[PDB]
């Protein structure tokens, strides 16, 4: 049995090797998630006016692939692996709610391989941020740069919100065109002011003033408020990446 | 529509892989070729040049 | 008969190949390619399982007799890929891709049931 | 002006934001911010097997996407 | 196939924005306000007596039950007064300020540094390299000479 | 000689019956002097004795793939090479299941022939490359090197079931040596021989050019053995047979082959692959 | 010579510790100052390959006799740097230092020669 | 003594040509009680007995850094304490080519010096540490 | 004796999960429920710390020959909560809840002493 003998100790040796060099994945991954920890205690109050602008009811699907021409999408996946099945299940959305007026302009590496082997002519491109230095206003505005070379109807952007530690689940942002949204701005803001939804906030003083405001202000305002939420949605997918490594980590341990 | 996986069949795709090849050296292999390819552009560069 | 029983025979090969790696990270860790290999080679291995008459005591179910005509296309529509939204548990202990489709037509009547039962149990509440 | 120049409103804010962590003094308030004005990130498209460098939109703010 | 196995949550909801009233009562002392960057905040709530901007009309000031406004913010200083007689101010890069008729007024910017960390010393050599850029007959060159002395004569202004 | 484990469980047997001491393995000890005055009388002879010869092919059986039990090593130490055939390759598809890493021939250019030194001598080339490439899950689907397509045609020209003749292999594996089968996908790379050996397509599709060098007389063989494949009167008419026979595919049986969508159609022409992939 | 030698032993035991990173994560997981010395062992272990006189059968191609003064004077360049504009396989399977530059010369020839080809295929077709 | 695994290969050849029962490695059963007559040998003496001493230092050469074998094993279970070389950090350019965690003794400071006592409690204070913070970090 | 016994090794085995928690995300993160278990758990480890009459002339301290009820109604106590005011440190190295009772009297009489000498010794200058 020297064959064999030799066999196991190589494995043995090897997942000796292995185990410690999980455990170094998991120490650099907790060096990259306390630093980000911190924004956990100042979550959530970038968007909270945003909402009132960008909120709506809960519109169909079906009703919106008949009102639009070409929908888009945007998943937001990670550079590096050993996550666990974010990116796999934000891939099964896509095709869940798949259909013919959808584009795909996707974050990370990971979506790379899979989109263009699964969505073959709906995906585009990319974009990758190495992770060396956090995310910008700028590289959102990079991203909505890229975003405004389709005439887009509908942009649902997609990625992983962190409820906690033990919880990363998916989360949305629904945008409407700016075209559409301007004239949804004039019609509500016309009638009475009577939320259509529960749990939505009323907008009526909202709708008057940004239709008083000019032409190019109310632009900059879409904008900005859209590069806003685009920077939220990278970094809760960051603190959710972050999250669900240590959990994909210590099950391979 | 769904995925063309490889295979030895007609309709399935090429399959290149070997089974005698090892995936634990492709990493290295992958970085080798991809500076020896850069490394060779560049000495064409300055020949040229 | 023989080139179906081949592919199965390699399909299962790359199978064991891919568990060294399964055992360790994870399915989500696979090539889109790799893991419509192990989503199909799984179903493969659940369909080779299945009840005999003389273990009707054990499995609780009464015992097929799989003719080879009959043997031959199933293997090939899980192949071929003739059959993919079937789920992996349909092929447990079933025999005849008809057997499959009456099993899960019966997970799915009882899923539904239980979502509706859900529902209730909620408004209910 | 700029507006016409062809550059956008939120390339002007990051400009602005990118003046404002020169000019800022040195400490831990600059550390964090070195890191919300550096250019790092890039993009990228899946040829038929090959990745090429979709240089339609570049990240630099001098240059004007076309 | 599973009839939608995933639903996802609507991001919106996990804020809880202000619900804008038309006021059938009196007005509060003293603003809600609530500063943001990117996307951690600076200020959460906080009551303050009074706030001043910048736009690009001009400088406004802000009270209790000020009129609902919305409008841009010049790339420039803003200055906070608190209730208690203080002051605070914060060098800003643009952005968006909403005054609630309650008074609850929503700020986001994308940047906030107060004047303390900034130095006319290191601001200086800025200013005529902006100016040479501004000379340099180039439109890529320009532009930024423009922009970058727009920001520093509001700061050069400021810290004098 | 057919399996020699089961003439050392016999010598062991007769040795231990007439008590002579065991050793490893229970193997009284002198099998390897055993194996080695059986194979050392093979030899070939010398002109003085005829130019005579006798080859020895004999055969070991292995367990879970291991070459460290005791008379596989002792006859590894006798033999001059050996064909190592694994397992998880018959069970991973290839066959013959050859494993090249383990399989080796300690003789090399001076057995074989002029016309295979040059063939084998690139192709030796070519698997160490591929060797070190083939554990990539191709993702540069049209950036794979000449190296990576050429392998896989090779590997697909290894699978047989039957012999091949020289010449049936020579000008298959020319064709891949040179590149000129690469336009062409990894499936069809035996259908491809099957028209290049028994259905001449330049022959039936009337460009005839080349004034004698065609599959049909299967007389060339002793032709290319003797001067070479690197030779003045044979490179020619060489690739002006073997360009044209790849245009001819290309052009009319790659197309066919790619519009096949039914599913009858396409078992039909499964079973037509994996036949030609036994008899060529 | 005695610290050439055991800089490389030093190093090749580093290349070891190092395939067993690249294994798992990747190259891109590295310093460029480890990626250097990973380079450098790399060609360290290609350039002590060599062809024998005896193996004329096997290789196909001539020995190499390599004279001490020119087996350290290529040995400590490859170790600081002084070759590393060199391509990897011009170390491979070569004699002295006299060679290499002549067959990293030759790759290039032949590349060119490739690339020029793919150009004039392009234009006809 | 440099070494021992060859007198063991010299007494089991002794033995077995003498017929002696073979054991475990082929070894007879009392070549432990063989390495015992020997090592116990060393002592420190008494100052009844002039406060003598002789030490030790017996080499024992591993296989494949194999510490499981018999012979290993006993000379271990007999000797007060042990030096490891390994041939990875040999290698390394680590020469001596300790395993301070394998390597013991339990000898830890009578024998020390009164300017030793601190200096190695603080290098086994800084060595200790010096491995979890290593072995964590990375290659770069 | 068997309940108590139990209840410290369920004790003890959540406080192992818990620091594996806290090494990764913090004690903060930690309910209020938790951290008293985390605290409780603290306690008995600290308390199971016991000096030695073999070594009484050695480390100078004294040893405590505690008896077995007396130690089950200590570790009663400590369970059901009802000494909790107790710092931690108190319990090291010591033996029984009547004889730590002297030494935490002890810290607190020290530490006034130390508050007293401070506030004279700011005063006074």
């Amino acid at each position: 049995g020297g064959g064999t003998i030799r066999f196991w100790r190589e494995k043995l040796e090897g997942y000796k090797k292995y185990h410690q060099i999980v455990k170094t994945i998991k120490m650099v991954t907790l060096a990259k998630y306390r630093q980000t920890v911190v924004r956990t205690r100042v979550r959530d109050q970038t968007l909270r006016y945003t909402r009132k602008a960008l909120d709506a009811k809960t519109q169909d699907d079906q009703e919106v692939i008949e009102k639009s021409e070409c929908l888009l999408y945007v998943p937001i996946t990670t550079n590096r692996g050993s996550c666990g099945a974010l990116n796999t299940n934000m891939v099964r959305y896509l095709q869940e709610v798949e259909n013919p007026k959808m584009t795909i302009i996707s974050v990370g590496k990971k979506a790379l391989d899979a989109m263009t082997k699964v969505f073959q002519d709906t995906y585009r491109r990319t974009i990758l941020n190495d992770m060396k230095q956090a995310m910008s206003f700028q590289f959102a505005a990079y991203v909505l740069e890229h975003m405004n070379t389709v005439p887009w109807d509908r942009a649902q952007i997609v990625y992983n919100r962190y409820h906690g530690a033990a919880s990363q689940k998916l989360a949305i942002f629904n945008l409407p065109k700016f075209e559409d949204w301007k004239q949804k701005l004039e019609e509500d803001s016309a009638g009475d002011g009577k939320i259509e939804e529960d749990g939505l906030l009323q907008s009526l003083p909202m709708k008057t003033a940004l239709g008083e405001l000019e032409e190019t202000a109310v632009e900059d305002f879409y904008n900005f408020h859209s590069c806003l939420a685009v920077l939220n949605a990278v970094s809760e997918n960051e603190l959710s990446e972050y999250a669900a490594r240590i959990v994909a980590v210590e099950n391979q341990l | 529509n769904k995925v063309k996986v490889p295979g030895r069949k007609p309709q399935d795709e090429e399959d290149l892989t070997w089974a005698e090849a090892d995936r634990k050296l492709t990493p290295e292999e992958r970085y080798a070729r991809d500076k020896q390819m850069a490394l060779l552009d560049k000495m064409t560069s300055q020949v040229e040049e | 008969h023989y080139n179906v029983a081949m592919d199965i025979v390699e399909m299962l090969t790359k199978y064991k190949e891919l568990q060294d790696i399964i055992a360790v990270l994870g399915i989500d860790e696979l090539s889109e390619e790799d893991k419509l290999i192990v989503d199909r080679a799984r179903k493969v291995a659940k369909f080779m399982s299945q009840p005999f008459a003389v273990a009707e005591v054990f499995t609780g179910m009464k015992g097929y007799y799989v003719q080879l005509e009959d043997c031959v296309s199933d293997f090939g529509s899980l192949l071929m890929g003739q059959c993919d939204n079937i789920p992996e548990m349909a092929f447990y202990m079933v025999g005849g891709l008809d057997s499959v489709k009456e099993k899960a037509a019966k997970m799915a009547a009882e899923a539904a049931a239980m979502r509706e039962r859900a529902r209730k149990a909620a408004e209910a509440k | 002006s700029w507006r016409d120049a062809g550059i956008s409103y939120l390339r002007y804010l990051s400009i602005v934001t990118r003046c404002i962590h020169e000019v800022q003094k040195e400490g831990p308030l600059l550390t964090k911010n070195v890191r919300f004005s550096t250019i790092g990130w890039k993009s990228l498209y899946l040829d038929h097997g090959a990745t090429k460098e979709y240089t339609a939109i570049p990240a630099e703010l001098e240059k004007i996407p076309e | 196939q599973d009839p939608r196995k995933f639903f996802p949550d609507n991001g919106f909801r996990f804020f809880d924005g202000p619900e804008d009233s038309f006021g059938d009562g009196n007005i509060p002392a003293q603003i809600i306000l609530t500063l943001t960057r990117q996307d951690e905040f600076i200020l959460k709530q906080e009551p303050v007596a009074a706030i001043t901007i910048r736009t690009n009309e001009g400088e406004m000031g802000v009270l209790a039950g000020h009129e609902y406004t919305v409008q841009q913010l010049a790339p420039g200083i803003l200055e906070v007064e608190y209730e208690g007689g203080k002051k605070d101010q914060y060098v800003i890069s643009g952005g968006f300020a909403h005054v609630n008729d309650t008074g609850v007024v929503d700020i986001n910017t994308v940047e906030a540094v107060p004047l303390e960390e900034i130095d006319h010393e290191k601001l200086a050599k800025a200013l005529e390299e902006a100016r040479a850029k501004s000379q340099s007959p180039d439109e890529a060159v320009r532009i930024q000479g423009e922009i970058a002395l727009e920001i520093f004569e509001p700061l050069e202004a400021a810290l004098h | 000689y057919d399996d020699l484990s089961k003439q050392a469980v016999s010598y062991r047997q007769i040795s231990l019956l007439l008590r002579r001491p065991p050793g490893r393995e229970a193997y009284p000890g002198d099998v390897f002097y055993l194996h080695s005055r059986l194979l050392e009388r093979s030899a070939m002879m010398s002109p003085q004795k005829g130019s005579g010869s006798l080859t020895s092919l004999p055969i070991v059986e292995t367990l879970s793939n291991d070459v460290t039990a005791y008379i596989v090593t002792n006859v590894i130490s006798i033999t001059d090479g050996q064909i190592y055939l694994d397992a998880k390759l018959f069970t991973g598809g290839q066959r013959p299941a050859v494993n090249i890493g383990l399989s080796v021939s300690r003789v090399g250019s001076s057995a074989q022939n002029k016309a295979m030194k040059k063939v084998g001598g690139a192709l030796k080339m070519l698997m160490g490359e591929y060797r070190k490439m083939a554990g990539e899950q191709t993702s540069g689907s049209q950036n794979v090197s000449p190296v990576m397509i050429r392998g896989a045609r090779c590997l697909q020209l290894f699978n047989q079931k039957g012999p091949s003749y020289f010449m049936d292999a020579i000008v298959a594996l020319y064709a891949v040596t040179n590149g000129y089968m690469d336009d062409v996908k990894l499936q069809y790379s035996k259908f491809y021989e099957f028209l290049l050996l028994n259905k001449d397509l330049p022959v039936l599709y009337g460009q005839v050019n080349n004034k004698y060098f065609y599959m049909y007389n299967k007389n060339l063989n002793y032709f290319i053995r003797y001067f070479g494949l690197n030779h003045e009167i044979l490179e020619p008419e060489l690739k002006k047979y073997i360009e044209i026979h790849t245009n001819l595919f290309l052009d009319n049986y790659q197309s066919r082959m790619n519009e096949l969508k039914s599913d009858e159609d396409l078992v039909q022409l499964k079973n037509l692959l994996y036949a030609c992939k036994r008899t060529v």
